[PDB]
RNA sequence: CUGACUGGGGCCUGUAGAGCACUGAUAGGGCUAGGGGGCCCACCAGCCUACCAAACCCUGUCAAACUCCGAAGGGUCCCAG
RNA sequence: CGCCUCCUAAAAGGUAACGGAGGCGCCCAAAGGUCCCCUCAGGCGGGACGGAAAUCCGCCGGAGAGCGCAAGGGUAGAAGGGGGCCUGACUGCGAGGCCUGCAAGCCGAGCAGGGGCGAAAGCCGGGCCUAGUGAACCGGUGGUCCCGUGUGGAAGGGCCAU
RNA sequence: UCCCCCGUGCCCAUAGCGGCGUGGAACCACCCGUUCCCAUUCCGAACACGGAAGUGAAACGCGCCAGCGCCGAUGGUACUGGGCGGGCGACCGCCUGGGAGAGUAGGUCGGUGCGGGGGA
RNA sequence: GUUCGGAUUGGGGUCUGCAACCCGACCCCAUGAAGCCGGAAUCGCUAGUAAUCGCGGAUCAGCCAUGCCGCGGUGAAUAC
RNA sequence: GCGGGGUGGAGCAGCCUGGUAGCUCGUCGGGCUCAUAACCCGAAGGUCGUCGGUUCAAAUCCGGCCCCCGCAACCA
């Protein structure tokens, strides 16, 4: 490479909020992230976060079977 | 040269599994990465504040490599464009710096992305190459909220040595690209 | 040759004689022309300078 | 009734000046042309307006080298 | 459909012929470096020299300088003195520059 | 009626009418044809007259093929002017037609239906004509 | 003896004719963006088109200022009458 | 009404009309010299803001792009695009020819002076080319130190340049 | 004197597009590195250097196939130099010498010079 | 454009009523619009008044009442 | 035949000197008035006669066609 135009690469410490640490190289020796590959919802198989909804509607009402027949 | 995780992972896990699925008879027949090119079609800096050392300083931190200018090929009325006007940046990553960038890209960037639901399956060249877009450069780890004046994403082109989308798809998924469908 | 594209001379900066005549666009090139040319008097090259025609 | 036309230019008398097998002196003009219809070959100069002329005393020869164009030569006598 | 290698090759070679000299054309491969002096008026090679024919050693650059002093050595024996350097697609530098300088010390004129 | 939709040049020199046709000399589409026996500039006004006549016989039915087209611009100086002051103005368009061309071909019609419209068509033309039907010679070109 | 003309030989040319490869023109057919039209929609797509019609392919044609071709001739130089 | 391009023009050159069409009366200090490197328009596919069209990746694409400006010719085996160093957009000449009634117009190898680029072979006396122009008379201006009306100067003229 | 490869020419698509197959001992290429010379409007991609673990995957070279491209007769015609007739013309004929273009048959998946390196 | 402002909507509940789709009120989670003091123009009030604050009642199952009829708390400026 | 011209609904600018469409009236919504006018406050509407070309870009520069105004059309 040309000298004096290039940011310098060093061993880097990317930290996640799950406590995943990643061994890599970067222009900054230490970085923290909010999220990573090791914990993300879409990422971890199909960990369907806050909603394992299945909708639930619309057959789902069912309140109740008390209307007469 | 540098030992890094993805570069290592390619030879160790990606290489053999690929030779499995498609049964190549030559080591060079099997899919490789050649280059990842990063681009910022910018052009918001056509006239206005054609001082984009702020984004060249950005891209230089993201990739550890000084971007080059792109300039207008032809003048355009509707775009307010003088021929030769400075309208974008482009850095070409090969070899070690290519891996290191993809490494941070796959492990960090795409996760930090707004409502990420997987890379687009269909952005495949037809000749086995792949392209994707970013709305924000904050998506990376080396760019804090502080050091930015404005939102500026980018174009990302990854070239394979593959011939079909299918070998390309496999090479990239095996490396660690998250596809929705 | 025009109103903006003027004619001019080059004066040898050493012996002060004019040995070459040419033109320029005085809007595109407001400074005086400076060029090295063979001066037939000094018998060598000399910086020649644009002077009024 | 009137014409918005009327004009044309002076003819320029272009073309080959010396044909193959003709004896020429150094300097003789061989071909007058607009662009390189013919190309200078051995012993043949080309001037700023494409004019092919002989560099040595001798005899003219033409050669048609396909996609390489047509060439004029002078062979020393 | 030509390539930069091919075009550059013609580009310098065409300018060399026009000056009518004998051409000292140089081939440089990954291992070896060859050189032949050609009379283009006959389509004919008049003298040659190559590392591969001289069975020479290691350092490509010194190897070049040596195949150079060689080519001249055989050359002056045939009366050849004036000649012109065909740097082909190769930038005048490194291995090729070295062969050239070898030819010069040998007394070949250019 | 027929005329070019646009052209590189507005006015065309007159030229000649020597020789038999260069082509157009064999039946190519329909069942019967009308062929020119002598040279002429056939005007668009005649071609349309001849065409209309043929559709007028058929009423409902048939298909008419026009194999000539008026692309040559026709010039005339304004009435009562003297020679000079430039070329006349374009006033109409003509089809340059030499001996042996098929100008019109018909299809989808009885033979008497075709002989007759081609005949009636023929009267509308400034030249002599011969009616011909498709032969293996036509087939073989 | 070098001339008009003539014989052989080389080189030069873009006409007659022809051709549609380029620039344009061009009739019908195929295929098919774009619109127009008729169904169904405003949830945004769809379907039919004896409608006008790009580009492409086919058949068939036109051109002083079109040429993938291309004569007979003509010009010039050498040797000879 | 002068100049350039095309056709008419009958395949050398030339060729008329109040025949058919267009352009010029500029421009560039780089759009010049040279060394080094580079290859277009367009089509399909892929890509945040991004559109028919900005910039990015791939594949096909001999030239349909580009070459300041009209047209023709030429041209990527560059005359097109980028960069470095530069001013040959030279002084003194010019063998030999194109064209041609004259006068003009044009092309030019080579020798010398002093230079520019190049390792060099070499190239360079402006520009891919063909328009961008005006003979002489009269005078202005810088230089030259040639004549100077008895003599020394001067006045005024000659010569080179504009 | 024959075969293969590396150079460098000539002929200027009968040499090209596509498809299939083949070659790594040798040569060539990719290749292994980026210390050094040198280099990127960023990138050792290019150019360049020092190399020799692998591979003929890309490239290249060598063969095969006529789908495209390219070449293409014989015959006949158009036209025509010169010589004659015919028509009021537009135009049309005969004689002698010359003779296309289209198309048809058909050919083509190159030939050859010189110098190197290897093999018989 | 905020701990200002509380429209718009999404989701979930209570109640009245035979019945709240058109078409009720209320509660809760989330959404958090216009609006930075209002163009030409124009209204009310002379003292316990104007301004500001809450409370009740009639109608009435519930209620689209921010309307109306009353009631007190605090409480001015100014009239040449 | 020569010169000038076509721009919201009416009538004129902008064109020469390419990038930006303006003025008065009129229309529409509001205000004053019992009401109307006038007057006051806001607001809509020209894709520049066409088709072609030059340009990076055309109301503007160049060509074609169309319609309008003015002048000419003489010795005969
Ligand atoms: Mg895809
Ligand atoms: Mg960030
Ligand atoms: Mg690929
Ligand atoms: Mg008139
Ligand atoms: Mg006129
Ligand atoms: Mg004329
Ligand atoms: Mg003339
Ligand atoms: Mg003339
Ligand atoms: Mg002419
Ligand atoms: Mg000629
Ligand atoms: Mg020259
Ligand atoms: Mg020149
Ligand atoms: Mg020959
Ligand atoms: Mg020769
Ligand atoms: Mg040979
Ligand atoms: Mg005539
Ligand atoms: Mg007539
Ligand atoms: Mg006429
Ligand atoms: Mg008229
Ligand atoms: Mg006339
Ligand atoms: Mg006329
Ligand atoms: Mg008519
Ligand atoms: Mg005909
Ligand atoms: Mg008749
Ligand atoms: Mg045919
Ligand atoms: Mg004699
Ligand atoms: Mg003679
Ligand atoms: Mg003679
Ligand atoms: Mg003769
Ligand atoms: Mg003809
Ligand atoms: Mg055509
Ligand atoms: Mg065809
Ligand atoms: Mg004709
Ligand atoms: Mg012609
Ligand atoms: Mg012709
Ligand atoms: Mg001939
Ligand atoms: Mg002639
Ligand atoms: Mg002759
Ligand atoms: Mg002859
Ligand atoms: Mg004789
Ligand atoms: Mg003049
Ligand atoms: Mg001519
Ligand atoms: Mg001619
Ligand atoms: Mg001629
Ligand atoms: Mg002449
Ligand atoms: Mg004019
Ligand atoms: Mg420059
Ligand atoms: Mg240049
Ligand atoms: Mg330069
Ligand atoms: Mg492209
Ligand atoms: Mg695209
Ligand atoms: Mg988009
Ligand atoms: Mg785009
Ligand atoms: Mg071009
Ligand atoms: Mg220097
Ligand atoms: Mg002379
Ligand atoms: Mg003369
Ligand atoms: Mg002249
Ligand atoms: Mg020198
Ligand atoms: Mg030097
Ligand atoms: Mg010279
Ligand atoms: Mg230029
Ligand atoms: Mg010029
Ligand atoms: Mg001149
Ligand atoms: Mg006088
Ligand atoms: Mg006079
Ligand atoms: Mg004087
Ligand atoms: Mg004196
Ligand atoms: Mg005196
Ligand atoms: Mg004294
Ligand atoms: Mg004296
Ligand atoms: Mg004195
Ligand atoms: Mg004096
Ligand atoms: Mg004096
Ligand atoms: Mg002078
Ligand atoms: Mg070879
Ligand atoms: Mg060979
Ligand atoms: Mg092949
Ligand atoms: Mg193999
Ligand atoms: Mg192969
Ligand atoms: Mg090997
Ligand atoms: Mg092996
Ligand atoms: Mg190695
Ligand atoms: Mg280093
Ligand atoms: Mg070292
Ligand atoms: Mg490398
Ligand atoms: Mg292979
Ligand atoms: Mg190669
Ligand atoms: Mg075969
Ligand atoms: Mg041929
Ligand atoms: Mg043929
Ligand atoms: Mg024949
Ligand atoms: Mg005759
Ligand atoms: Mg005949
Ligand atoms: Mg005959
Ligand atoms: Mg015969
Ligand atoms: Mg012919
Ligand atoms: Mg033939
Ligand atoms: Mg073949
Ligand atoms: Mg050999
Ligand atoms: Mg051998
Ligand atoms: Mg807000
Ligand atoms: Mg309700
Ligand atoms: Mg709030
Ligand atoms: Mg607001
Ligand atoms: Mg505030
Ligand atoms: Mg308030
Ligand atoms: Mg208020
Ligand atoms: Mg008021
Ligand atoms: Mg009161
Ligand atoms: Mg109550
Ligand atoms: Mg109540
Ligand atoms: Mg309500
Ligand atoms: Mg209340
Ligand atoms: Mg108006
Ligand atoms: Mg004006
Ligand atoms: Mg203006
Ligand atoms: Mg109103
Ligand atoms: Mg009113
Ligand atoms: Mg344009
Ligand atoms: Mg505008
Ligand atoms: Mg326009
Ligand atoms: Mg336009
Ligand atoms: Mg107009
Ligand atoms: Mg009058
Ligand atoms: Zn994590
Ligand atoms: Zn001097």
């Amino acid at each position: 490479m040309k000298e004096g135009i290039h940011p310098k690469l060093v061993p880097a410490r990317i930290i996640c909020g799950c406590g995943n640490v990643i061994e890599t190289y970067s222009t900054k020796p230490e970085i923290y992230v909010e999220v990573c590959s090791k914990c993300h919802p879409f990422y971890t198989g199909q960990q369907r976060f806050v909603d394992t909804e299945g909708r639930v509607e619309r057959f789902q009402r069912r309140y109740g079977d008390s209307y007469r027949k | 040269p540098l030992d890094v995780a993805l570069k290592r992972k390619y030879y160790e896990e990606v290489r053999p599994e690929l030779i499995r699925r498609f049964g190549y008879q030559n080591v060079w027949e099997v899919p490789r990465l050649e280059k990842v090119v990063i681009n910022q079609g910018l052009g918001e800096a056509k006239e206005d504040a054609r001082i984009l050392e702020k984004a060249a300083q950005e891209l230089a931190l993201i990739t550890g490599q000084k971007p080059a200018v792109t300039r207008a090929k032809k003048s355009i009325s509707n775009f307010k464009l003088r021929k030769g006007m400075p309208i974008g940046l482009r850095v070409t990553l090969r070899r070690d710096r290519m891996w290191i960038f993809l490494e941070k890209l796959l492990n960090v960037a795409l996760p930090r992305i707004r409502d990420f639901r997987g890379l687009n399956p269909n952005s495949f060249d037809g000749r086995g190459n792949y392209n994707l877009g970013l709305r924000e450069q904050l998506i990376f780890p080396e760019i804090t909220y502080d050091m930015v004046d404005a939102l500026r994403g980018m174009d990302i082109a990854v070239v394979t040595t593959a011939e079909t989308d299918e070998e390309a798809r496999a090479l990239l998924e095996l490396l660690g690209f998250p596809f929705r469908k | 040759a025009s109103e903006v594209r003027i004619k001019l001379l080059l004066e040898c900066t050493e012996c002060k004689r004019r040995n070459y005549a040419t033109e320029k666009n005085k809007r595109n090139t407001p400074n005086k022309l400076e060029l090295r040319k063979y001066c037939p008097w000094c018998r060598k090259h000399t910086v020649h300078r644009e002077v009024k025609i | 009734g009137s014409t918005r036309n009327g004009r044309d230019s002076q003819a320029k008398r272009l073309g080959v000046k010396r044909y193959e097998g003709q004896v020429v002196r150094a300097g003789n003009i061989l071909v007058r042309q607009r662009g390189t219809r013919f190309k200078p070959g051995k012993n043949v100069g080309m001037g700023r307006d494409f004019t092919l002329f002989a560099l040595v005393d001798g005899v003219v020869e033409f050669q048609d080298r396909g996609r390489l164009g047509r060439y004029v030569h002078v062979r020393p006598l | 459909r030509l390539t930069a290698y091919e075009r550059r090759k013609f580009r310098v070679r065409n300018r060399i012929k026009r000056t009518g000299r004998l051409r000292l054309s140089v081939f440089r491969s990954l291992k070896h470096i060859y050189a032949q002096i050609i009379d283009d008026e006959k389509g004919v090679t008049l003298v040659s020299a190559s590392s591969l024919a001289l069975k020479l050693k290691g350092n490509k650059t010194e190897v070049a300088r040596q195949v150079g002093r060689a080519l001249a050595e055989k050359a002056l024996a045939l009366g050849i003195k004036q000649v012109a350097f065909d740097r082909g697609p190769y930038k005048y530098h490194g291995r090729v520059k070295a062969l050239a300088e070898g030819a010069r010390e040998g007394g070949l004129e250019f | 009626m027929l005329m070019p939709r646009r052209m590189k040049y507005r006015k065309q020199q007159r030229g000649r009418l020597k020789g038999a046709t260069k082509g157009g000399d064999y039946v190519a589409f329909g069942d019967y044809g009308l062929v020119a026996l002598e040279p002429a500039w056939i005007t668009a006004q005649q071609i349309e007259a001849a065409r209309v006549a043929m559709v007028r016989h058929f009423r409902r039915g048939g298909k008419i093929f026009i194999r000539i087209f008026p692309d040559k611009p026709y010039t005339k100086k304004p009435l009562e002017v003297r020679m000079g002051k430039g070329k006349g103005n374009v006033e109409g368009y003509v089809a340059v037609v030499k001996p042996g061309r098929v100008m019109f071909e018909v299809a989808g019609v009885t033979e008497e239906q075709a002989m007759e419209a081609l005949r009636i068509a023929g009267h509308k033309l400034p030249i002599k004509t011969k009616i011909v039907r498709r032969d293996a010679y036509d087939e073989a070109q």
